[PDB]
């Protein structure tokens, strides 16, 4: 099962560390087992979450993931 | 990390021990002498880079060939970074002097600083001149500040050019 | 804040706020009042503390208005006043939170790189704030003083 | 401790101790006299603190000592009571250091897998830390008992 | 070759460039109230600008140039006039312009190197870069 | 993520002002609250997993989402239920020390309701929990301290709803 | 299952099936008719075994149904019950499905959070699937016990 | 994913009941048709780039794909077509061997009409290359085995339309 | 990522075509610019800084967007817009360098009006910012390399409003 | 090309052109009018080399015509033409272009796994651009030569 | 093999084996006397395999005997008769090991850059290896000559 998501994580740490830039605003397939995780980890960093929407997952089963 | 707090703690526990007479007269000793450490290290955060750069001219006074042609302070590039390892002297020597303890010391500056030192080619020796050189000068700077004692400023540093010292004898 | 320091920490290893933080948070509101006696202190005076702060920093720095200086032209030195009442409120918020966190994150993460995007130097800002930190310590007293110098002595750690 | 925390806290964002942290680190140099008199209080009375809150805690939950339970027998009883025992030598730590890391850094960290290794339930120390908390927090005046009360909930709390 | 041809002038001739620089320098005109301890640095300053100028010439990249005297202005803005090293290191250009000369080919390799010294001497200083952690066993540098 | 100080600091400065009296009667309100604040933090930090297993038992457990066919069926999505309900109570309580509840739509608001749609978790039993939740901890540390949870308890089931 | 596994195990792999994967399909496929067998063994016998099994574990561990366990009570004791057939449900999945994903991916992940929520001692749950075992291999042949107790040998490793 | 089996117990599951005699029937017949399955995927795996080369010289061979300006021309895009037809006949052979095409609409089908559009993918194209590479698999292993592959490759080209 | 002559080759290959008059022609023409593009890069790379603090110092500065409430009010956001503006003139360098705009929508105006618009980041605001950088580097190079340089700008101007 | 290629290694790298590669970009410019030279020498007798490089390629390896080999027939040996007339085709790109990313960007990528599909042997198309190179280098001045062998030579290589 | 790979797939998960690849072990186990007879055919009758599948391999591709091919001369075509007993040792190590691990992990991973190093074709290694593979299928039963075809079956496929 996978969460197609689109979110925009600015960073807020790279006025200091001098870094050259990742661009932001990324659309991906997440897996669901460490959906979970990531979407923590980009509340962390205190971006934004556009829009999550499960992709391969057909809701509802028990087994079969 | 270990201030003279968890010391006693680490001391007492690995004989599963509780605190007796001495244990909190230590712990009264650490607590008394707590604003001074405290006054110091606010009166450190006020000149930190006027102290690191005081240090750094007295310590190119001391040993004049850094600056020189085949000295290790040579261009900007490393008068930078020498001047970068001052402030970071200073900064865990704050860190020690309000711990009261020389574990922080021990863990994030002494444990293998020869190592790199002596793989760079940083020499260890004016390190240590220039260590003591920003220790005596927060000893007149907070003696002149109306402490009257100065064994705790005068431990951290001590402890740190007795690790990074040679021992020959 | 205080609070908000002990709660993201708190948030980072998935726990609740132990008893230490809890009882520094607690010591920090508990002399809150004092903290907002200091802050309308300064909101008071700030004209005069400018000024003489402005004062001894052109005692120890004529070069600004001099020719080729940045205090040439009274647009660009309005603007020096004007950073120092905003230095100023920016002291006054960092001692109403209890710490350095919104002073930093308002007006601290990259003073370099502006006052190098402008030309006025930084060590002349160190400078600056030292001024302003002995101008506003004439204006409140030593229960006070104590709480009003270090955040000062911060701003002159970050500009260098 | 809350030196500790501090020092750590201020290490890992590469800064020196903010000012605020400094009067947190002063607050507690301070409070550190109440702090070994809530020791002394913990430290001095041991004996009828385990004593009374171990009767408490076989008299709440019966079946640990009944035939069937952990602690049934003299040396399982005795045992019992060391690591109660244990549990307030840690409370003492605590105390004195002004923050739970003693605590924590010693006796809570994989307590579940030890006590589910032993074949312990885990709710019953619970309860038995709750009869030390209560005979403890009876034995003291009351902002006394509220500080010991900070670390005996700590300890309940990291159990369940 | 023609950059080592250059590098080789300069070197020849760096006595009187820097002799050159003495009388321009010593924005008013610097009052030698300095002393010697002043007037040492300063010296060896004048030189070792040429010299890597020099060095960045025969080695193809003004990094050289760039890494050193980037923050090199707030080092010795406590100690001299800044300006008058920055008239300092232009005198010295024209004086490289009027040591050697070319069809318009390494006069232009010569005034880019101390183009690049001109524009390194007034980025004032940046920042250095924090490695903070979030971990707390971890140390920021 | 602000609390209460920050927010007011926010508004002080984009006015560009100084504080002037209102933000220092706010400040006093908030200092004047945040002791009963820090002692219900502690309470609530005491009770995590009672508060939450009493929350399942008054509403989850012995209707149809514990029995098969709901989304509280297996062991692995009770003990994501759990979590959940954990994780409302931990922000929560955050959201009562700060004493602003810029936390919970910044970190628990965020995308909760298109996870929640997209693995088809239902949001009016989950609202149900969270007001059991409310309250059995507004049982456990009284009248207003449970006000000023439920105030927030309160923004998360509105903000989920 | 089975196929599941070689499927995703390949997968992953970016290969196609090995050959002794798919004998190994190819032996499950095979042995399915004796899969479908065990399967009507223990479907058939559910309510003695489940009340069987219910019997010898009150007998074995009277605590949990004494006042002051989990399952005191008549509702609580059908609960019990309950969930010792949930539990035999999986077996026969897993006993057809020739792999433990199904008992695995159904009723095994999160059992401890849910039973340490619930207030419940697994390793009376534990005994459970043990006297579970008893009868259901108490039940038929050898080769035919041996398979089924495969599958009710994980559920009470995977208890504990 | 899941296979007959394991759609077969989520169903009994979903229900919350025992395997009654219409799933025990449904298992009957995958187990008989699972050695055919075996047989037909051990010859599929034997020739795999020998059924993509036949599909490619029935279909997309010779036309105005492979000539200037067709989506096939270029090394980079015969290599990746060639590519995307082998993930089609594994995928097809997998799901063959389950018994169900959800890893098709789960691993294949799930971002591709959206993937073939942005690139500018020709979808007829590739969907009688698939047609020509059942044709030619269904040549290979008889008739009722490649009509039970030919049920999964009609899969992918309707959820490729 | 495509200079003059990949996108000649490239309108070259999709024909199938050899390289005919025209495309020699549309070479030559590279071929004749590609000094003053060479001298131009240069003199850009000489004055980075200078050009963007002039480009602030024309529009941004002094004006409502440095003021309290502006989003270049704080030393992050003014940090991030000079990052902002070495971006916008580092790109239109690399864009008059290959002589084609192609990089400019591949790696800048991907996703920045979305990225700006997320952020609540002024697009006019900084449209003006590149257009007075624009004016400078135009004023710096001279006429023909400014108006090489300006239709670059003119296209990041275009594709971020 | 040579300014894609400096542009994309100085944009990974976070910076701008070094001064060596805009020397490098100056050089190629220059030599540009020398590279379209070379383009209408290989542009204007395609059919002579195209011709000639077939005929001895099949006087070669004439077993690829050979009835059994891949270009046997009236269609197919016009295909092998045609594909020698793209491999010429995309020399003329790599010798304009001043790199060989025109020519490893079209047609050398998957050249193996499209010639392994077709069931054709990769040697003898190298040996066919060996005859191509054979034709040309016979065809120009000698530094003409030098410079279009050495695409002719990248080709070969990447063929093995 | 069998077990390695079973162990991996249940070492990488942090799992025991799960008891569908434990019957998987049993039944490579009861299958190793079966796999042990093709073993002995396979070993046995070597020289005739590699006898008649290098003559049939030879009348099939006469251009790699031929002047201009690899295996021209009588030491070159010892060699190819040499590789070929080789690939015929690794199908037999594959027989007897249920997987083709030793196959691929010995003689497969490389093999492309290995024969493109020595000039090589690789499409005619595969028709010897299809040569292989009648020979050793007309010399068998027919459930042997699957198993045993499966095996030279994933050797011809990972040629190409
Ligand atoms: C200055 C007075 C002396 C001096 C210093 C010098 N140091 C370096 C390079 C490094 N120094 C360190 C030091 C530390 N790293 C730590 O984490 C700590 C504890 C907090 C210390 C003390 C490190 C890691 C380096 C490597 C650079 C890096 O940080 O990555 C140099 C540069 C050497 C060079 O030539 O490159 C210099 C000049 N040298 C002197 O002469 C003085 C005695
Ligand atoms: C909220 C934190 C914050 C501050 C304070 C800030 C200041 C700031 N100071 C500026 C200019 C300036 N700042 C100064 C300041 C000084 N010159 C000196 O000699 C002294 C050392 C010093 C103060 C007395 C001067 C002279 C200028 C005008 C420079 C110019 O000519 O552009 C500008 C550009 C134009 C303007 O908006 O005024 C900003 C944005 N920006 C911020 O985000
Ligand atoms: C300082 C941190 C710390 C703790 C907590 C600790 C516990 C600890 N408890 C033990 C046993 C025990 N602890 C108990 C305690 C209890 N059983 C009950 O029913 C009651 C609820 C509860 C106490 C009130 C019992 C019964 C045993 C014996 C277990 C056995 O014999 O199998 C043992 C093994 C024997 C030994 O070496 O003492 C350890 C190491 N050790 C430590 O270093
Ligand atoms: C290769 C390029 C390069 C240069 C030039 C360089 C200079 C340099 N000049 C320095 C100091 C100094 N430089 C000067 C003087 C001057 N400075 C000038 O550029 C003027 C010519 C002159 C004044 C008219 C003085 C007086 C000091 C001592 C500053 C102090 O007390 O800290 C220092 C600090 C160490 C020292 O005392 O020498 C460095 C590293 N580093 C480099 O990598
Ligand atoms: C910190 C802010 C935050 C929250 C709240 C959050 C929730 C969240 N809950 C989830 C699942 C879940 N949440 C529930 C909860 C419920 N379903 C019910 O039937 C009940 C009504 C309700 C509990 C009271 C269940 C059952 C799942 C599992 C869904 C599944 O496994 O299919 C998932 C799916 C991924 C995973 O389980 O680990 C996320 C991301 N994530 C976050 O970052
Ligand atoms: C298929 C996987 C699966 C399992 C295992 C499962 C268990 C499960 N067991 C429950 C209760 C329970 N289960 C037990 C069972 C026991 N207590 C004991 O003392 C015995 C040792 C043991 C059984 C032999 C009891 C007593 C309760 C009631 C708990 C309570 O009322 O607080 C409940 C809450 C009420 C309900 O909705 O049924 C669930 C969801 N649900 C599932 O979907
Ligand atoms: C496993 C499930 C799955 C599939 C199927 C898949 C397909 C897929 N096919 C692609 C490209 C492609 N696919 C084709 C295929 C075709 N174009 C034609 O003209 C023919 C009609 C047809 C082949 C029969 C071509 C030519 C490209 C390359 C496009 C390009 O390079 O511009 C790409 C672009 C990225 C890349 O080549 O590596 C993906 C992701 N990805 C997946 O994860
Ligand atoms: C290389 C192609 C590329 C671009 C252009 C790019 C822009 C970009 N600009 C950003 C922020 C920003 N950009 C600006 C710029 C402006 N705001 C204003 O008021 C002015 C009108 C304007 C400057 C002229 C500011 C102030 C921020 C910070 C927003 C914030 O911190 O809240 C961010 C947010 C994350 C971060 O700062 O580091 C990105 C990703 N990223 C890229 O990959
Ligand atoms: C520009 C990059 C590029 C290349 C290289 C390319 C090759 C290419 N060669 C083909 C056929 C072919 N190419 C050859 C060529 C040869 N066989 C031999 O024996 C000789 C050694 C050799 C030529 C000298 C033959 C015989 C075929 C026909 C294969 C067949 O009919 O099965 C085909 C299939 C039919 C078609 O659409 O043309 C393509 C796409 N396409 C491209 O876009």
């Amino acid at each position: 099962r996978m969460f197609k998501i689109t979110a925009c994580v600015p960073s807020q740490s790279r006025i200091r560390t001098q870094r050259e830039l990742q661009n932001t605003y990324f659309t991906k397939l997440v897996p669901y087992d460490n959906w979970f995780r990531e979407q923590q980890r980009i509340m962390k960093m205190g971006g934004k979450i556009v829009k999550v929407q499960l992709a391969t997952g057909k809701p509802g089963t028990n087994t079969g993931l | 990390m270990r201030d003279a707090v968890t010391s006693l703690i680490r001391n007492y526990d690995t004989t599963g021990r509780y605190f007796d007479r001495d244990a909190i007269e230590s712990l009264k000793d650490y607590f008394a002498s707590g604003n001074d450490r405290i006054t110091v290290a606010a009166m450190i955060n006020s000149q930190s880079a006027e102290i690191v750069k005081a240090a750094a001219n007295s310590l190119f006074e001391a040993v004049p060939e850094l600056l020189l042609a085949g000295g290790n302070a040579y261009t900007t590039r490393r008068f930078s970074a020498c001047l970068r390892d001052m402030d970071y002297y200073l900064r865990y020597g704050t860190y020690a002097l309000i711990a009261g303890d020389m574990d922080v010391l021990n863990e994030r500056v002494l444990q293998g600083l020869r190592e790199t030192y002596n793989s760079l080619g940083v020499p260890i020796a004016p390190t240590v001149r220039g260590i003591q050189f920003l220790k005596d000068a927060i000893k007149e700077m907070a003696a002149a500040a109306g402490i009257a004692n100065t064994a705790f400023i005068d431990e951290p540093f001590d402890h740190m050019t007795r690790e990074l010292s040679e021992v020959d004898l | 804040s205080v609070v908000s320091q002990v709660i993201l920490r708190a948030d980072d290893e998935l726990r609740y706020p132990s008893s230490g933080e809890l009882s520094g948070i607690k010591n920090f509101l508990a002399t809150g009042a004092v903290r907002i006696r200091i802050a309308e202190a300064l909101a008071d005076n700030e004209k005069k503390i400018v000024d003489q702060a402005q004062k001894q920093l052109f005692s120890i720095h004529p070069e600004y208005r001099t020719s080729g200086g940045n205090a040439a032209t009274t647009k660009q030195y309005n603007q020096c006043l004007r950073d120092y009442g905003w230095y100023l409120r920016l002291v006054t918020y960092g001692i109403l939170a209890g710490d350095k966190d919104p002073i930093e994150r308002i007006g601290l993460i990259g003073v370099k790189e502006m006052y190098n995007a402008l030309g006025v130097p930084v060590p002349g800002m160190v400078d600056a704030i030292r001024c302003l930190k002995d101008a506003a310590l004439g204006v409140l007293d030593s229960e006070e003083a104590r709480i009003a110098a270090p955040y000062f002595d911060f701003i002159t750690q970050a500009m260098s | 401790s809350i030196v500790t925390k501090s020092i750590v806290n201020a290490d890992a964002e590469a800064r020196y101790l903010s000012p605020g942290e400094l009067d947190r680190i002063k607050a507690f140099v301070t409070s550190g006299e109440s702090r070994l008199r809530i020791a002394e209080t913990l430290t001095g009375s041991r004996e009828r603190i385990i004593k009374s809150a171990g009767d408490a805690l076989f008299q709440k939950r019966p079946d640990v000592v009944s035939p069937g339970g952990n602690a049934y027998g003299e040396e399982m009883t005795a045992t019992c009571l060391r690591d109660m025992d244990y549990y307030l030598r840690l409370i003492t730590y605590g105390v004195v250091a002004g923050d739970v890391t003693p605590i924590e850094e010693i006796g809570l960290v994989g307590v579940r897998e030890m006590y589910k290794s032993l074949g312990t339930p885990v709710d019953a120390v619970a309860q038995a830390v709750r009869e030390m908390k209560a005979v403890a927090t009876g034995m003291m005046s009351g902002d006394d008992a509220a500080e010991a009360g900070a670390y005996f909930d700590y300890v309940i709390g990291a159990m369940e | 070759l023609k950059r080592l041809a250059i590098a080789q002038a300069i070197k020849l001739s760096s006595q009187l460039i820097v002799s050159r620089a003495a009388n321009r320098i010593f924005r008013p005109i610097s009052v030698s109230r300095y002393g010697p301890r002043n007037m040492t640095k300063s010296l060896r300053d004048m030189a070792w600008f040429l010299r890597y100028t020099t060095y960045a010439i025969v080695a193809g990249d003004p990094s050289i140039l760039v890494v050193n005297t980037r923050g090199l202005k707030e080092v010795i803005e406590n100690a001299c006039s800044i300006p008058a090293t920055i008239v300092a290191i232009q005198e010295m250009k024209a004086a490289s312009l009027d040591l050697f000369r070319g069809d318009r080919e390494a006069q232009e390799t010569v005034v880019q190197y101390f183009d690049v010294l001109i524009t390194e001497m007034q980025t004032q200083v940046p920042n250095d870069k924090l490695r903070q952690r979030p971990s707390i066993d971890a140390q920021g540098l | 993520m602000q609390d209460a100080i920050t927010s007011v600091i926010n508004s002080a400065d984009v006015q560009g002002k100084y504080l002037d009296g209102s933000a220092m009667d706010k400040l006093k309100a908030y200092f004047t609250t945040g002791a009963l604040r820090v002692r219900a933090a502690s309470t609530i930090s005491a009770n995590a997993a009672a508060i939450v297993k009493e929350a399942v038992a008054k509403s989850l457990l012995y209707s149809d989402v514990t029995r098969p066919g709901g989304n509280m069926y297996t062991t692995r999505r009770y003990a994501a239920c759990i979590r959940d309900l954990d994780y409302y109570l931990r922000y929560a309580t955050y959201a009562m020390l700060a004493g602003d509840p810029s936390i919970l739509d910044e970190r628990v608001l965020n995308g909760l309701k298109e996870t929640y749609n997209s693995l088809g978790v239902p949001v009016g039993s989950t609202v149900q929990a969270i007001q059991a939740m409310k309250e059995v901890t507004a049982g456990l540390v009284g009248a207003d301290a449970g006000r000023e949870m439920g105030v927030y308890f309160d923004y998360i089931c509105s903000g989920l709803s």
